[PDB]
């Protein structure tokens, strides 16, 4: 429990938040 | 007449519905608080490196430190588990 | 744009011309049938591929052709 | 060519949102980019296979890695019988408190799930036994996949770019493929199961730390360099050898016995490792076919040249296919995937009747969903490989080149061809549906002994041929007499004759009226489905309703509502139409297969050797009556372990039933009315400020095709699987 | 016998069906008087039923072992009758279908508007077409013979 | 009664009883958003500060400890964690839209037609400010709705 | 010589929902022209009926298409002759029909062929022969 704890929110929250944000950034640039 | 090439802004209607350039109606001293307090969260580049990692971190606090009164899945299997459907 | 193509199969009776909703093509004189006239098509800028043109046209095998390809806001028919 | 699609200014310049789309869908359609070259475009495609590879090996390594963390292997391989295999630990803040429970199962301390895969009994038979191993594997896949992606991105740098000329050099890739990717690799693998699986199945221990000073056979390499080879399948283990101990182990390590070790009810590792050691042989003599740098071999050019019959019934013969084939990577592609595609069938076919792995054929489940996952992998391979056939035509086909040639004739009566699939399409359904009804009928009117129920003799007379003795048919192994089975009597029939005369296994399991019904639906499947292909492939160069359409493409949304109508004329839709067609037969496959191994295993196949001859008997006695447990995995009164499978049966159902949105309705009606979206959106106080960077737009013609297409299938896959698993596991068979 | 089979005149769940059959007609007929209609109605269902029995009995059909009559149509020829006679018979009549169907569309094909006697049957035309059928084999043979069958 | 937007009738928009009111067009020209030549930071701290207040109430009476103890607790921390996510959107949708020297895309016209300074809410920095302000804004305003339900 | 522009009074309308929006502020738009011999209803290529004026009579629109289907309207039922241009956010007007002075169904001199092959569409070549070419078959 002491790393699914860890890894479950960083690769179910956070990736997917840094990923769709860069990716928003990078489709929208000029 | 509603078409004219000298103002193509009055043609298309490119008019301010609702905006009103009415001086600040707040309390003036009030604003020299939200403007240099507010302040440091008012770059866009900074702050989303403010938002992603505080975020990230806190997150990560949060559910690292969630106790097993809050999470039945950290309080885990309490009951006793029963077998397999084959002696499994 | 689209592109539009003419191909001198044409028996240039105007059928295409007058069916385009955007006004792309035009009758150019022609040496080639007996109308002595052919089709053309010089504002595919503005076509949107609808391809009533193509519905018009009484060549076995069409005089007219559209090939749909890159998409604008006129090509897509947006009004906003 | 500034945004987004890098490789398409025409979609960089899209001002909708359907640049996005278009982006991500053409990203891999390499030779559509802009300014492609041939040498990119292979230089892509070879990148682009390491990070596959990479992917592939990062995939297994985390599968390894997950078992040794928080599987129960270790007990598992204790006993293999009474342990529900895991996969790997569940961890969502969702779950409730009876959810938390009903998951925690196998030896585990947290709610687990179950593994289906096969791999426990796989990695065990091979011989890994501790969590070490695992973890030492994953590091070495792990190593693989970076070593993977070294490789790709080197070759993607200018001094390390091949040459097409590289690319096209086809008689030096097959001799290396043929001796050394297959060859050399099965006779690797032969040494794995002689030097580490078989001693494991014997109750050693053989690892890198010892493997150097223990022998394989006590006789050592002696008997193969003295031509002695008898040697080495001397001393067999005992029929009642207990795998994993050397109670009853003999020494062999090559032998040719048929059929199965008894307890564990899987093929002889002794067998295995011959038939790695004997096909390895013949790789690497057929390895040297092909002319390279030494002045022997053959052209395949040449070949395929001299191969013209005098008489010329095929025109010119295959002449010119060496440069149509080695010149087109759809052609390459299409063969590979065809290929690929029956040998996918094979081993789903082969692995059920013939399992390799101990301790598997008792896993029920585990077999069910190991047959259905490569009976659908197998099915869309092989739409693929006709999509691939008929890009090959627009993108590649030089007709010149090919004139009158074998492949230029395909073309010059596809009518006939055509219109024979249409035949055979018709006649099958017509009779095989007429047959179900009929039988329908006489059940609906209680006179069940009107049914009409051929017995399916010729695959009967087959089974008879092979040694079953079920049907008194007598011949060839199954005679007494006949010199095939004297020739193999002292050899592999007894234990051959054995297992296929035992009717609890699934070798050649006994066939009656409802084996022959089931299998002309499913001849009736694959004659639609290729129907489809194979129209798409023909007509894609153009038809009589467009005798130009290889000027538009393999995918295009029509040629427009002229000519009477043109809707879903690309050689891309008749692929579309055929995905239908391909998941409707290999549905009617797995069903076949799992009701009639679910009543095998039950211990009554008369349920379906009665019920399957009509169609109620299907929807009831198959679908209604095992949904029982899996609909009930929660309900008013609680949930149990069923719960996953229930709540995604019905999200498989609702994925389904969406994708029907985008078959049916279409892109007009949605246009329209995004209009109107646009229009509130702009005379929204408040939202007026916020302003789309990307002009909202109704998904393409094509699109909606797509999305509706993997909806459906997304939908029809999860849903069977569920059931599948569900009704498997909730009682294991 | 044949397939692991046993003929159905021996088979005893054969035996068994008809008798749980008759027995399932027998509850409804003892809810009506004798001489009433649903009576004599459910009692003709019940001969109908010995008939089929006893006849698929005597016809030398094979049953499973779930009392079922099973046809074998590999070629046997015990089982002529559950294949290969009733098939001549249906390829006979197919056949007999389609060459007239083909002599009509033949001998309106030069008429003026050809489609006119496709939307409005000639039953004159037809009444004189629908006797060619009996020969089909012999006219269909003869037409390939020379040239006639199939166009270039 | 119901006139063509501003007596165009060929602008795609109508000047009804809702659209145009006076005491409609007084409300929605009052709304810190419409204020265009005032700071677009304190915009956002007003904004922040009535969303974020807004918040506490559904995540903490509805989640999923809404019956227990620990409920005011978390539900203004979801509360804090939804006014984190949307500032991440306000930043990006910035980064995106607007660029480092590009000129307020506001209209620069009034109802009357006459030509004004145009609402710099809609620049970089205007931009900028304001997401700055709705997330100071925001995270106060969810404690101050902590403040005066569970203290 | 292509016609002019001015400030000519609309057609009598009480406004909708169809008109323009933000593409015309920021893109482009357009407005079609017309003289009409009396004051007569006909309807708004956006929805409803307006009355045109008689005499001149401008109309904005945000589409060409709009423009060309109301001005085929105007030939046929009203028999009235008709131009439209293209107008962008800088002021700069763009003439655009009829183009030469003439409607492009009647041949008229000086026009020059656009987009013509000398060839029937079943010679275009096989695309492998216009691979890693930048051109379509339909090109050449
Ligand atoms: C190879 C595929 C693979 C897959 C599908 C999973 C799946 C999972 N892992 Mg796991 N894992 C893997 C490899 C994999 N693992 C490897 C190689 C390691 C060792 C480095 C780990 C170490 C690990 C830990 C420590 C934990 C998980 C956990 C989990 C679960 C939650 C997701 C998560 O936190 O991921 C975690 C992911 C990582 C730590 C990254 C390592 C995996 C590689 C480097 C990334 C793969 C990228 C992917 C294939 C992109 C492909 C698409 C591309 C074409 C665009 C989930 C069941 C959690 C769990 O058990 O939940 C209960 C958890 O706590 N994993
Ligand atoms: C796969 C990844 C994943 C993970 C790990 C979670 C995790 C969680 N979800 Mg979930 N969810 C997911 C995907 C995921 N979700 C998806 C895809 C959906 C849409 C279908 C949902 C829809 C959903 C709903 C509708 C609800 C949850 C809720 C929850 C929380 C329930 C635990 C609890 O009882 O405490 C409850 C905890 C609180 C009430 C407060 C916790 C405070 C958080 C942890 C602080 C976050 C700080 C940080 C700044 C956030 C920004 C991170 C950013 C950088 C990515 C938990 C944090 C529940 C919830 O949080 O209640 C509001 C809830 O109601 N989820
Ligand atoms: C001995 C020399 C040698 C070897 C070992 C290889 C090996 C390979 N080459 Mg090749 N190659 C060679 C020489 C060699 N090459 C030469 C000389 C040339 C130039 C003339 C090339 C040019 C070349 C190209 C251009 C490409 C390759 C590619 C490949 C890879 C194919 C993908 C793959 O993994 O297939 C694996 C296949 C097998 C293991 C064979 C088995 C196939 C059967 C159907 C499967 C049997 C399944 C079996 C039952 C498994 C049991 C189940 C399992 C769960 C245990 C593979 C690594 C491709 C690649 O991916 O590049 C990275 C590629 O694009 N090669
Ligand atoms: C060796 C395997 C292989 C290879 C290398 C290729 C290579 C190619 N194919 Mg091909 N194909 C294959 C197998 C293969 N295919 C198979 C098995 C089929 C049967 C389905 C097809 C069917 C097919 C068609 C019908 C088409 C191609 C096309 C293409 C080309 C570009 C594809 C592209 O950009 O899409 C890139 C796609 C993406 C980046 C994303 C696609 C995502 C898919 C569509 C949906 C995935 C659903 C997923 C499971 C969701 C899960 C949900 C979750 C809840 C579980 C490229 C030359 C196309 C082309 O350009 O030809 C002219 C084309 O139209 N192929
Ligand atoms: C209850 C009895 C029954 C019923 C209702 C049907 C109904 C049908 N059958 Mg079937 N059939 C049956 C019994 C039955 N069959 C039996 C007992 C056999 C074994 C002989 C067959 C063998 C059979 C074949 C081989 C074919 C049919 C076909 C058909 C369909 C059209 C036939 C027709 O007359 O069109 C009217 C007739 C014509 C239009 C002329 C062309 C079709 C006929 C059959 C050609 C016959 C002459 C030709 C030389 C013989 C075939 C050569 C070879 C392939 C065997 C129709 C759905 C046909 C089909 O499925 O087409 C797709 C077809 O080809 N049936
Ligand atoms: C259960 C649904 C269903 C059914 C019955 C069919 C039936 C058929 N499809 Mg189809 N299809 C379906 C779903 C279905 N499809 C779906 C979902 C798709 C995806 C879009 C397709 C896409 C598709 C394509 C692309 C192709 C087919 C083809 C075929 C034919 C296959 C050959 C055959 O069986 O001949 C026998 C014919 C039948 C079984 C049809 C029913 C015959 C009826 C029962 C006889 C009626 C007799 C009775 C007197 C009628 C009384 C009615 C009264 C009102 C007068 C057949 C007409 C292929 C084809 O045309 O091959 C020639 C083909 O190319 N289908
Ligand atoms: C799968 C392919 C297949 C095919 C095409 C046939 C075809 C045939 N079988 Mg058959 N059969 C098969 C498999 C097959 N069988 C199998 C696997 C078995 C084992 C159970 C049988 C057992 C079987 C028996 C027991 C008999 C047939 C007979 C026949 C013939 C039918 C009657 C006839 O026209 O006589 C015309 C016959 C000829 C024109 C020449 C037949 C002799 C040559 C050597 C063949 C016909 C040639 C009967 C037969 O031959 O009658 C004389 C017969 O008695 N078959
Ligand atoms: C003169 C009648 C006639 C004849 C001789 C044939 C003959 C043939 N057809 Mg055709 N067909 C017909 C009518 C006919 N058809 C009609 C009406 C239809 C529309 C339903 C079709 C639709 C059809 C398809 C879809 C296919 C064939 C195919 C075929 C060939 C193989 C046999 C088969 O599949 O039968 C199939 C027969 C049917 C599906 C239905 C026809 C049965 C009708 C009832 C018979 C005609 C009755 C007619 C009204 C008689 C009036 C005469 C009277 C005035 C005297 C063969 C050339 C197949 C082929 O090309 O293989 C190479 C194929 O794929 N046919
Ligand atoms: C369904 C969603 C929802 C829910 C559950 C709440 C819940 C709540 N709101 Mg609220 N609110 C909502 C939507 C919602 N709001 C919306 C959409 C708005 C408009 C933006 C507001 C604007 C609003 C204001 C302005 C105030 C509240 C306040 C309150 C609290 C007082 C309730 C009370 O007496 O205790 C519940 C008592 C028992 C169960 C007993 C309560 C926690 C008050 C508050 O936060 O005080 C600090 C307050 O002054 N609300
Ligand atoms: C369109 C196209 C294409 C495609 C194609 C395809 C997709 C195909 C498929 C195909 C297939 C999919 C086929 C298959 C086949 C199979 C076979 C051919 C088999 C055979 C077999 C045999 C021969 C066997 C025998 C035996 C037995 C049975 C027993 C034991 C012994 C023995 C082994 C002898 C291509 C690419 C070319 C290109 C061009 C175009
Ligand atoms: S329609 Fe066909 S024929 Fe008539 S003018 Fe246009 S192209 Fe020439």
């Amino acid at each position: 429990i002491n790393l699914p704890s860890l890894f479950v929110p960083l690769v179910g929250l956070l990736f997917p938040a840094v990923a769709m944000a860069s990716l928003f950034l990078h489709v929208e640039k000029r | 007449v509603y078409f004219d090439l000298e103002d193509l802004g009055n043609t298309t209607g490119q008019w301010d519905l609702y905006g009103s350039d009415a001086p600040s109606p707040y309390n003036s001293l009030q604003s020299k608080f939200f403007e240099t307090f507010a302040a440091p969260f008012t770059k866009r580049g900074l702050l989303l490196k403010f938002l992603i990692l505080g975020g990230g971190s806190t997150l990560a606090y949060f559910s690292a430190t969630a106790s097993g009164d809050i999470l039945p899945i950290k309080k885990g299997p309490q009951l006793p588990p029963q077998l397999g459907p084959r002696l499994g | 744009s689209h592109s539009v193509k003419i191909y001198d199969t044409c028996i240039g009776c105007t059928q295409c011309v007058r069916a385009c909703p955007t006004d792309v093509l035009e009758m150019i004189p022609w040496g080639g049938c007996k109308a002595k006239q052919i089709a053309s098509a010089p504002r595919t800028e503005d076509c949107v591929g609808c391809k009533r043109c193509e519905s018009a046209c009484p060549t076995d095998f069409l005089s007219v052709r559209v090939y749909l390809w890159h998409e604008t806001t006129r090509s897509m028919g947006l009004a906003y | 060519a500034l945004r987004f699609p890098r490789f398409s200014q025409g979609l960089a310049q899209d001002p909708t949102t359907r640049r996005i789309w278009f982006g991500i869908a053409t990203a891999h359609d390499f030779e559509s980019h802009d300014d492609i070259t041939e040498g990119r475009l292979y230089q892509n495609i070879f990148a682009s296979h390491f990070g596959q590879l990479a992917i592939i090996f990062l995939w297994t390594s985390g599968n390894l890695f997950h078992v040794a963390w928080q599987g129960n292997f270790e007990a598992w391989v204790q006993d293999p019988l009474h342990v529900r295999p895991i996969a790997h630990a569940i961890w969502d803040p969702h779950f409730g408190q009876p959810a938390v429970e009903a998951f925690t199962r196998g030896g585990a301390l947290g709610p687990v799930n179950i593994a289906y895969s096969g791999v426990y009994q796989w990695w065990y038979t091979i011989g890994l036994r501790t969590n070490e191993d695992l973890y030492t594997g994953a590091i070495f896949l792990l190593f693989l996949s970076f070593i993977s992606l070294l490789a790709g991105w080197l070759h993607l740098q200018p001094k390390w770019k091949p040459s097409v000329s590289w690319f096209k050099n086809a008689e030096s890739r097959l001799n290396h493929h043929l001796s050394g990717l297959f060859g050399v690799s099965s006779l690797a693998w032969a040494g794995h199961l002689v030097h580490v699986a078989i001693p494991g199945s014997r109750g050693e221990y053989v690892r890198w730390n010892n493997f150097l000073s223990v022998l394989p056979h006590p006789q050592g390499l002696g008997p193969l360099f003295t031509g002695q080879w008898n040697l080495y399948a001397q001393n067999p283990d005992s029929s009642n050898h207990l795998f994993s101990t050397s109670q009853g182990a003999g020494t062999a390590i090559l032998t040719l016995l048929g059929g199965f070790h008894p307890q564990t009810q899987s093929l002889w590792l002794t067998d295995m490792a011959h038939h790695h050691l004997a096909i390895a042989i013949l790789f690497l003599i057929g390895g040297h076919m092909y002319r390279t740098n030494f002045g022997i071999g053959h052209s395949i050019k040449y070949i395929l040249e001299a191969h013209i019959p005098p008489g010329g019934r095929l025109g010119r013969g295959h002449k010119g296919l060496y440069d149509t084939i080695n010149n087109s990577i759809h052609f390459q592609l299409g063969l590979a995937l065809a290929s690929l595609g029956v040998i996918t069938s094979l081993v789903a076919q082969h692995m059920y009747s013939l399992p390799a792995y101990a301790f598997i054929a008792q896993d029920f489940t585990t077999q069910a969903a190991l047959y259905t996952h490569h009976q659908y992998i197998a099915g869309f391979i092989m739409t693929g490989a006709f999509a691939h056939g008929a890009i090959f035509f627009i993108r590649d086909y030089n007709p010149e080149q090919n004139a009158d040639n074998v492949l230029a004739r395909m073309l010059e009566h596809k009518e006939a061809i055509i219109s024979h699939l249409s035949w055979a399409s018709l006649f099958l359904g017509f009779h095989t549906l007429g047959l179900y009804v009929h039988n329908d009928v006489m059940l609906a009117f209680g006179t069940p002994e009107k049914q009409i129920l051929i017995e399916p003799i010729f695959a009967q007379w087959i089974q008879s041929a092979h040694g079953k003795t079920s049907y008194g048919f007598d011949v060839l192994l199954s005679s007494t007499n006949s010199p095939a089975l004297n020739a193999g009597r002292s050899i592999w029939l007894p234990g051959w004759l054995n297992a296929i005369n035992e009717n609890s296994n699934s070798l050649f399991l006994t066939i009656g009226p409802g084996d022959f019904l089931v299998h002309h639906a499913i001849a009736l499947g694959l004659h639609t489905t290729t129907l489809i292909l194979v129209k798409g492939a023909l007509d894609a160069r153009g038809s009589k309703l467009m005798p130009d359409k290889k000027d538009f493409g393999y995918s295009f949304p029509c040629d427009g509502p002229g000519r009477g109508g043109t809707c879903d004329i690309s050689a891309w839709d008749a692929f579309y139409l055929a995905v239908f067609w391909m998941l409707n037969t290999i549905g009617w496959v797995t069903f076949y297969w799992h009701w009639k191994h679910i009543t095998l295993w039950q211990g009554n196949v008369s349920q379906f050797n009665e019920s399957s001859t009509y169609l109620m008997g299907w929807l009831r006695d198959y679908l209604w009556l095992n949904s029982s447990q899996l609909i009930n995995g929660y309900n008013p009164f609680g949930m149990n372990s069923l719960s996953v499978w229930a709540w995604m049966f019905l999200f498989g159902h609702l994925v389904w039933a969406t994708g029907f949105m985008f078959l049916i309705s279409w892109r007009g009606y949605w246009q329209e009315l995004i209009e109107t979206l646009a229009w509130a959106h702009e005379r929204t106080p408040l939202a007026n400020l916020i302003r789309w960077r990307d002009k909202p737009v109704a998904l393409s013609i094509v699109q909606a095709r797509l999305v509706g297409l993997v909806h459906f299938s997304v939908g029809y896959i999860f849903t069977y699987a569920a059931f599948l698993i569900a009704s498997t596991s909730g009682k294991f068979g | 016998d044949i397939a692991g089979l046993t003929p159905c005149k021996d088979s005893k769940q054969f035996a068994k069906r008809e008798k749980q059959s008759i027995k399932k007609l027998e509850s409804s007929l003892k809810l009506y008087a004798p001489d009433s209609a649903p009576a004599l109605a459910i009692n003709a269902t019940i001969e109908k039923t010995k008939r089929r029995f006893d006849n698929y009995g005597k016809q030398g059909l094979l049953c499973g072992a779930d009392g079922l009559p099973h046809l074998i149509v590999s070629g046997d020829q015990r089982h002529w009758g559950e294949f290969i006679t009733p098939g001549i018979l249906f390829l006979y009549i197919a056949g007999w279908i389609g060459w007239v169907g083909r002599s009509y569309l033949i001998a309106i094909r030069d008429d003026k508007k050809p489609t006119q006697k496709e939307i409005i049957i000639d039953v004159p035309l037809a009444t004189r077409l629908v006797f060619r059928g009996f020969s089909w084999p012999i006219a269909a043979y003869r037409e390939l013979l020379n040239g006639e069958l199939v166009a270039k | 009664v119901v006139q063509p937007i501003n007596g165009d009738p060929f602008i795609g928009s109508l000047e009804t009883p809702v659209t145009s009111s006076p005491l409609v067009a007084w409300y929605l020209s009052n709304l810190p958003g419409y204020r265009t030549a005032v700071n677009p930071l304190l915009r956002g701290i007003e904004v922040g500060l009535a969303h974020g207040f807004l918040l506490v109430g559904p995540f903490v009476k509805a989640g999923p400890l809404r019956n227990t103890e620990i409920a005011g607790q978390a539900g203004s921390l979801a509360a804090g964690g939804l006014v984190v996510i949307l500032s991440i959107c306000l930043t990006i949708y910035g980064i995106s839209s607007f660029n480092e020297g590009d000129p307020s895309t506001a209209p620069s016209l009034t109802l009357t037609g006459r030509k004004k300074q145009p609402d710099q809410l809609q620049t970089a920095d205007g931009w900028a400010k304001f997401t700055g302000g709705f997330f100071f804004g925001g995270i106060s305003g969810v404690i101050w709705a902590f403040f005066l339900l569970y203290v | 010589p292509p016609e002019l522009d001015p400030n000519t009074p609309s057609p009598i309308f009480g406004g909708s929902t169809g008109g323009l929006l933000r593409k015309a502020q920021v893109e482009e738009f357009y407005v079609i022209t017309w003289e009409s011999p009396k004051e007569q209803i006909f309807e708004m290529p956006t929805g409803g009926a307006a009355i045109m004026r008689e005499g001149p009579n401008l109309l904005k629109l945000a589409r060409k298409e709009q423009c060309l289907a109301l001005g085929t309207r105007l030939r046929s039922k009203y028999k009235i002759k008709y131009q439209f241009y293209r107008v962008f956010p800088s002021g700069e007007v763009q003439y655009l029909h009829p183009k030469d002075g003439v409607y492009p169904e009647k041949v008229n001199p000086g026009r020059q062929g656009v987009g013509v092959n000398f060839r029937s569409i079943g010679k275009n070549v096989s695309p492998i022969e216009v691979k890693f070419t930048g051109k379509q078959p339909y090109d050449l």
